[PDB]
């Protein structure tokens, strides 16, 4: 679970960058999409922290 | 020719009726709205940068 | 050309949730393996306590 | 000639429709942006030299 956690905490930063790269092109319709991808990664990363601390 | 024109018009109306009626319903009818994505708040926060 | 816009939005709204499902399944399969490892451990600990070799 | 012109126009529209529709989707639609590479930060750092 420690390996999985480190993947998703860096995959989210990829999508955070790609969102800002869309707003500088004004393409809000695409920035919202990248933010939606980020959200579900942050939500599941919190599940690993809870699981790992218990284990 | 007259008899076969009427079959075409029956096909067309049957197809349009089902598609029009399938155009109703909340999931489709909301999918036509631009801000439906639900991330508008964090977009507004990002726009603070 | 009103139908084609409607379909083209519906088509994007599907793949957006194939992406969500595919990230959740990874976290759920992880949890399913962990839960099953602990079940086998707790079963082993109970069987050992039922033999009570220390009491014999 | 008139009958065979119409076949050509049906082929052309079929080809264009699929390619246009395949032009959508995040992976392609982001591939058209120059800074999509994700290494812009370390490029900016290298530009400090």
């Amino acid at each position: 679970t420690e390996q999985r956690l480190n993947q998703d905490t860096q995959e989210a930063k990829k999508w955070e960058d790609r969102a800002k790269l869309a707003l500088t092109n004004g393409e809000e319709n695409l920035a919202r999409e990248a933010l939606a991808r980020k959200k579900s990664l942050t939500d599941t990363a919190a599940a690993y922290q809870t699981q790992l601390a218990q284990q | 020719f007259e008899r076969m024109e009427n079959k075409v018009l029956d096909m067309e109306a049957t197809s349009q009726a089902a598609g029009e009626l399938a155009g109703f319903g909340i999931e489709n009818q909301f999918a036509q709205l631009e801000a439906s994505s639900g991330v508008e708040d964090e977009l507004a926060a990002l726009k603070a940068s | 050309r009103t139908m084609s816009e409607n379909l083209r939005r519906n088509l994007a709204a599907l793949e957006a949730k194939i992406s969500e499902a595919k990230t959740k399944k990874n976290m759920l399969q992880a949890r399913a393996k962990a839960a099953k490892a602990n079940a086998e451990l707790q079963q082993t600990l109970a069987a050992a306590a039922a033999a009570a070799a220390a009491a014999a």
